[PDB]
């Protein structure tokens, strides 16, 4: 099958940092745009970033741009995204999506949690 | 032998359908379509095509209309699992899924005696006890409020106005995963996308759905089928987002910190009352979703900026005019003149 | 035959006169004495026999050109120095010594005598090295090589030169147009997907009028490309007629498609909605209706052979219903066009201007290929067919031989009408690349 | 009280089974069974004949049992219905939906299945009424547009749509009758069995998952593909399926092996599938691409037996006909194509 | 509190698929080839048919 298995996570103060990672398999991992999704609890699903078949195109959201720092190595097939100076905000469960189209720019990736090329994502949290 | 008159009859039948389908083409080349997504309320494309316009009636017709079809359904699902009532049912149940039949007022006489008789959806039972309420009628609350019609697929409403038909059609009733069924709009002439800003916010959700629509407006802008057809974007809440923002009370520089030093361009035409504060963020939006349409543009599709105004008869005159232009513009990149 | 003066000198079946000197007709004969108007028809008519206006035959000329190289050759045998030289060469350096006793006289020819030496001596080479470098070959290179290189080869490969020159630059022009045409003519109806664009309803016909120019129009003047003689007696009569109708479908189904791509500019809608086939079709035939009432008029308006001008009344009334206007409302149409396409890139760039302004923390390149794929079409279309008309009109206005306005003679004025006519081969590689046609001629080719 | 653990527990020990199963029932492979045959014969085929007629996009198409009647549904909003022999329209018929995007032909040749965005499915009786052909059936929409039904017999359809749940229906009563709600995306394609008494359905799950008329559950599934699968079609012997995705691969999947077999791809080629189908026999397997071009396979070699090419436009959807005599193809461009 | 039904339903789904024979491959694709072998006199598609057996000629 096509499995994303994320990793990271867990309780830190607010103010320090965390590096988590997806591994994906059952696919050509070099030929894919990917990015991430993030769901806080009792709000809608959320966008953060975007790599591209190469490393070309490093897209990120507003609320995050400048801040996160995200890669991906195509020969291991992982994909790693950084949080420096993390927020009391970002609160939130965290799943590694993929668009589904190979070879292209467009992408569907958030979804009223049904979409398929998602894994189980991991659960960060701020301290007080 | 006797196979030349079949033959020839076959051959007559295609000359009857083939007139026919020369007309059809004639008729379907000259009506300009278009795509309205993004609100979550159908009935938003049927205001505006009231203001002009079979939709002149009261919006009574409906929903006296989604009241005959619940009793009929659950009457048949009710007796679909189990005296004298042989021929009185064989009739209901010749009449199920029937579309341009509907209830007929000899329909209650048959339905009476099966609902007296001893031994025989979720709301069923509220809209069958009463059904005596026959006339032409004017529905009360707690009845729409029971009332569950499922999903309507797609609203299509075809209309002429100045003399051209346009065919507006919105998409509700299906799953937030936009994959497959875009593709099945490519000789639609324009996608009229509309965006919101913040609403009240007031226990703050913070869903960021302006990126969301920045990222949707990506995907179909770049998309491999869809790069013919042209968009006209439209911005509405363009009054919630007027009194929100005041100097600091709106969180648009927190989701998009280029906005702190953006400034307002020169070529605006700002609306008698606007204060810059105002002004420079209704046109930073604009200006974003722009630098999205102004890459990637092969002469070949274009995007048409449009801030919601407040009187209903003028966006029919905005997506007129794009429209024109829109033509204009495949015309003139049809003879290598642009 | 030889003809090798009809090269040199040309076949002129009417009387020319000069700047200031005296009337001459025929082939490079100079009527004596006639200093007046009158006295060189009288000379004319005397020489040919019948009452000669001025109108000489075909075989006249040749009668008196036979003549006239008798008068040369005695005038050469006369000569002492020019006898020997006719019996040591042959007949083929002959033409070319009788070509030269004609040119510069009895008395010029003489003057050479190391080269008269030299072809006394049979030697070829040398004499052609020693006659390069005179004061004959450097005044007229043309008719030159024509004679040397038929002296030094020896054959009738000088002489088929201008032939075959001019027999493949027409023929190449021919087959060109003609294949050209017929490509689209077969695309339109062997694909489907083009067929049902009635915006080309209006290009067909083009090609249509621009073929019958290539097989009903051009192999006649074509074959009156010998040197100035026709077997055609009173057929250019009703060929000035086909000629008039051929360029006139085309001058107007060229405005057509102008105002077509206009009404489909301007205004979408009513583009969409007012223009049927039936419609396209009409407008498609009320052009060839003008193209017949202008000329198909055979009221002897064309003839007042195949050598004069038309009428003065006509001439110049036939121009502005056929091209004048035409030519006029096409350019106010094209620049219509150009100001809404401006108005148009404007707004582009502003938007892509104000896109550019969120750089914060190309431009008139659009404007070089608009202009330059009006001024293709439009700068093609006056610069082919602008000089003859202007021209047309003016030079029947001539009186006798000199004037101070244009009035060109006739090889430059048969040179701008084949120039003119050349645009009819150009019509399809402007009006006829489109995707969907250029994967019709790619599939046609395999 | 910690019977969700164990619970977990023993479905993870049961995924963990059918890996060791397959592991242990995967022996061998069909290139070293396959190694001994002959190559197969070069075959490319010809366009017979065109079918002109439609306005704007045609989306899918389905054989008649007498391999002669053709039913095309366009955007236009209007189903005809052909004649391959004399190429000669018989009638058509419009829509209340101009968005269309399955079509069915019943084995009998009595009814004709419409669906689309709609998300209805239209019955019409066919050869009923004395006359033109109306509308028999309006089946219940389930918020999902259909992209593929078909007729088992008269009585009874079934189709599929985007909510991820496909239905087995009664045309007399006009209810559902049976309800598959095991998918996570929108399920796409259909097809039936030699004996009408399970199907296979392809979904956008990357995965196709067998099902069965009569328990309405999952005997097996199968998750080889990478994207999601958009067409998928039974070898003719109620053992064996292809399916072919947007991963520009068609990949055959064996019931009783529960296992891929092969994959069908190169390296010049990453346009999509769009419409998978075998032969008569099964040994070639045609695959519709979105290159404007399909390519005729071997199923039991993985070489490209032969391109058919001929449609300016993407090719929509492709059919054999009963006795394997002809290929009919149809793409965007108003356009089917018979070969042979 | 936590939904006890959505995974409560799914472990006899998975445990209904692995209770079945599962014939080896190189049993599976012998009688797999042998169908397209020796039916191929039936697939007209395996060579260009001629104008007698092609009723779209
Ligand atoms: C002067 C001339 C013009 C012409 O073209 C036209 N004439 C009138 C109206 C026209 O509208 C478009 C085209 C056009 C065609 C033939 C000739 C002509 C030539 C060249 C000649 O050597 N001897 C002769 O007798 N004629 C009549």
């Amino acid at each position: 099958q096509v499995q994303l298995q994320e990793s990271g996570g867990g309780l830190v103060q607010p103010g320090g940092s965390l590096r988590l990672s997806c591994a994906a398999s059952g696919f050509t991992f070099s030929n894919y745009k990917m990015n991430w999704v993030r769901q806080a609890p009792g709000k809608g699903l959320e966008w953060v970033s975007d790599i591209s078949q190469s490393g070309a195109s490093i897209s990120y959201t507003g609320s995050v741009k400048g801040r996160f720092t995200i890669s991906r190595d195509n020969a291991k097939n992982t994909l790693y995204l950084q949080m420096n100076s993390l927020k009391p905000e970002d609160t939130a469960v965290y799943y590694c999506a993929r668009c589904p189209a190979p070879f292209t720019r467009d992408c569907f990736d958030v979804t009223s949690t049904t979409y398929a090329y998602r894994g189980q994502g991991t659960q960060v949290t701020v301290s007080s | 032998e006797d196979q030349r008159n079949e033959e020839k009859a076959q051959r007559e039948a295609n000359k009857k359908i083939e007139k026919q389908l020369q007309k059809d083409k004639q008729v379907y080349r000259a009506t300009h379509r278009l795509l309205l997504l993004g609100a979550g309320e159908s009935g938003k494309s049927t205001i505006v095509k009231q203001m002009r316009i079979f939709n002149g009636d009261s919006e009574k017709a409906t929903k006296v209309q989604d009241i005959k079809n619940n009793l009929k359904e659950a009457i048949e699902t009710i007796v679909a699992a189990m005296p004298e009532n042989q021929f009185r049912v064989d009739y209901i149940l010749s009449v199920m899924n029937v579309p341009d039949f509907d209830f007929p007022p000899e329909f209650y006489e048959h339905a009476k005696a099966l609902w007296e008789d001893e031994g025989v959806i979720d709301c069923a039972q509220y809209f069958l006890d009463k059904i005596d309420v026959i006339k032409q009628y004017v529905p009360s609350d707690q009845d729409l409020l029971r009332c569950r019609v499922l999903t309507s697929g797609i609203f299509e409403t075809k209309f002429q106005v100045d003399k051209v038909n346009f065919h507006m059609f919105d998409v509700g009733g299906q799953r937030d995963e936009r994959r497959k069924w875009i593709q099945c709009f490519n000789d639609v002439t324009a996608i009229i996308f509309v965006v919101a800003s913040s609403s009240y916010n007031m226990e703050d959700n913070q869903t960021n759905r302006l990126q969301e629509a920045l990222n949707l407006f990506k995907s179909i802008w770049n998309n491999r089928w869809l790069r013919t057809i042209s968009v006209i974007l439209f911005l509405n809440k363009q009054d919630l987002l007027a009194e929100k923002v005041l100097a600091g009370k709106s969180k648009i520089e927190d989701y998009f910190p280029e906005f702190a030093r953006y400034t307002t361009p020169e070529d605006a035409t700002p609306e008698p009352g606007e204060d810059p504060r105002v002004t420079r963020a209704k046109y930073f939006i604009r200006d974003e979703f722009l630098r999205i349409s102004t890459a990637s543009g092969d002469g070949r599709h274009y995007c048409y900026p449009h801030f919601t105004c407040a009187v209903d008869t003028e966006n029919i005159r905005r997506v007129f005019n794009d429209c024109r232009d829109i033509i204009q513009r495949m015309h003139l990149r049809q003879y290598e003149l642009l | 035959i030889f003809e090798m003066l009809r090269i040199d000198e040309g076949l002129r079946l009417k009387i020319y006169k000069d700047t200031e000197g005296y009337y001459t007709i025929g082939i490079g004969h100079l009527l004596t004495k006639s200093p007046s108007l009158n006295a060189a028809k009288s000379e004319l008519d005397k020489a040919i026999g019948r009452n000669t206006n001025g109108v000489i035959t075909k075989d006249e000329a040749e009668k008196l050109f036979n003549q006239d190289v008798d008068a040369a050759v005695r005038g050469i045998l006369r000569n002492a120095k020019l006898k020997p030289v006719y019996d040591s060469l042959d007949a083929v350096r002959r033409a070319a010594l009788i070509n030269m006793v004609f040119q510069m006289g009895e008395t010029g020819v003489a003057g050479f005598t190391n080269s008269l030496r030299m072809l006394q001596q049979k030697r070829w080479d040398e004499a052609a090295v020693n006659l390069a470098k005179s004061r004959w070959y450097n005044q007229t290179p043309n008719r030159a090589k024509r004679v040397i290189t038929t002296f030094r080869t020896g054959t009738w490969d000088a002489y088929a030169s201008v032939r075959i020159l001019t027999a493949c630059f027409l023929s190449l022009l021919i087959l060109s147009t003609l294949l050209g045409n017929t490509l689209v003519c077969a695309a339109v109806i062997r694909f489907r997907h083009l067929r049902s664009k009635v915006t080309n309803f209006f290009v067909i016909s083009l090609a249509v009028s621009d073929l019958l120019v290539a097989v009903l129009v051009m192999p006649w003047k074509a074959v009156a490309e010998i040197a100035g003689f026709w077997p055609f007696g009173s057929f250019c009569n009703i060929w000035v007629a086909f000629d008039i109708m051929c360029s006139t479908a085309s001058i107007l189904n060229l405005c057509v498609i102008s105002v077509d791509r206009y009404w489909a500019i301007s205004s979408p809608f009513r583009y969409e909605r007012k223009m049927t086939p039936k419609a396209a079709f009409i407008l498609i035939s009320v052009a060839w209706t003008l193209s017949v009432l202008i000329s198909f008029i055979p009221v002897q308006l064309s003839w007042h052979n195949c050598d004069s001008s038309l009428s003065r009344t006509y001439a110049i009334s036939s121009s502005v219903i056929s091209f004048y206007i035409p030519v006029a409302i096409m350019i106010v149409t094209y620049t219509r066009i150009y100001r809404i396409a401006q108005k148009q890139i404007r707004r582009i760039a502003a938007l892509e201007r104000a896109a550019v302004h969120a750089k914060n923390c190309m431009s008139f390149k659009r404007e070089t290929k608009v202009l330059k794929t009006l001024s293709v079409i439009m700068g093609v279309f006056v610069c082919c067919w602008l000089p003859f008309f202007i021209l047309n009109c003016i030079l029947p206005f001539c009186g006798s031989g000199e004037t101070q306005p244009f009035c060109i003679d006739s090889n430059t004025f048969d040179v701008f009408v084949w120039f003119g006519w050349a645009n009819s081969s150009l019509n399809p590689i402007i009006y006829a690349f489109n995707a969907d046609f250029r994967k019709a001629f790619s599939t046609l080719l395999g | 009280g910690s019977e969700l653990d164990q619970l977990r527990q023993e479905a993870e020990q049961l995924k963990n089974q059918i890996r060791d199963a397959r592991k242990a029932c995967a022996d061998a492979t069909l290139s070293q069974i396959t190694n001994n045959i002959d190559p197969v014969g070069r075959i490319q085929m010809r366009t017979r004949r065109t079918l002109r007629g439609h306005l704007a996009k045609i989306y899918a198409m389905h054989w008649g049992t007498d391999s002669r009647l053709l039913v095309s549904a366009s955007q236009d909003g209007k189903l005809i219905i052909w004649d391959s022999y004399t190429t000669n329209k018989v009638h058509a018929i419009p829509l209340r939906s101009s968005w269309v995007m399955t079509c069915a032909y019943a084995p009998s040749g009595n009814y004709v299945a419409c669906g689309g965005l709609d998300n209805i499915c239209s019955i019409y009786n066919l050869k009923t009424r004395e006359g033109n052909v109306r509308v028999s059936r309006e089946l219940a929409g389930h918020t999902g547009y259909l992209s593929c039904c078909r007729f088992l017999d008269d009585n009874q359809i079934v189709t599929s749509s985007g909510d991820t749940t496909c239905a087995l229906w009664d045309i007399e009563t006009g209810q559902q009758t049976t309800t598959f709600t095991g998918h996570t995306g929108d399920v796409m394609s259909l097809s039936l069995a030699p004996d009408t008494r399970l199907f296979v359905s392809g979904a956008c799950d990357a995965s196709a998952k067998l099902w069965d008329v009569r328990e309405g559950m999952c005997r097996q599934t199968f998750t080889g593909h990478e994207s999601d699968i958009n067409a998928i079609c039974f070898f003719p012997n109620g053992n064996a399926f292809a399916t072919g995705s947007d991963d520009a691969t068609c990949r055959l999947f064996d019931l009783r092996a529960d296992q891929e077999l092969m994959t069908y791809s190169h390296d010049n080629i990453i346009c999509g599938i769009t419409s998978v189908s075998f032969s008569k026999s099964g040994r070639l397997l045609l695959a519709g691409y979105d290159d404007f071009n399909c390519n005729v396979w071997d199923a039991l070699k993985a070489d490209r037996a032969g391109v058919l090419a001929g449609h300016d436009n993407r090719v929509s959807c492709l059919g054999v006909t009963d006795d394997g005599m002809a290929v009919a193809t149809g793409s965007w461009d108003s356009f089917l194509k018979i070969w042979n | 509190t936590a939904s006890i039904a959505q995974a409560r339903k799914l472990v006899e789904q998975l445990k209904m698929e692995a209770n079945i024979d599962r014939i080896k491959v190189s049993k599976a694709a012998a009688d797999l080839m042998a169908y397209c072998e020796a039916h191929a006199k039936e697939d007209p598609l395996l060579t260009p048919v001629p104008a007698s057996e092609n009723p779209f000629r």
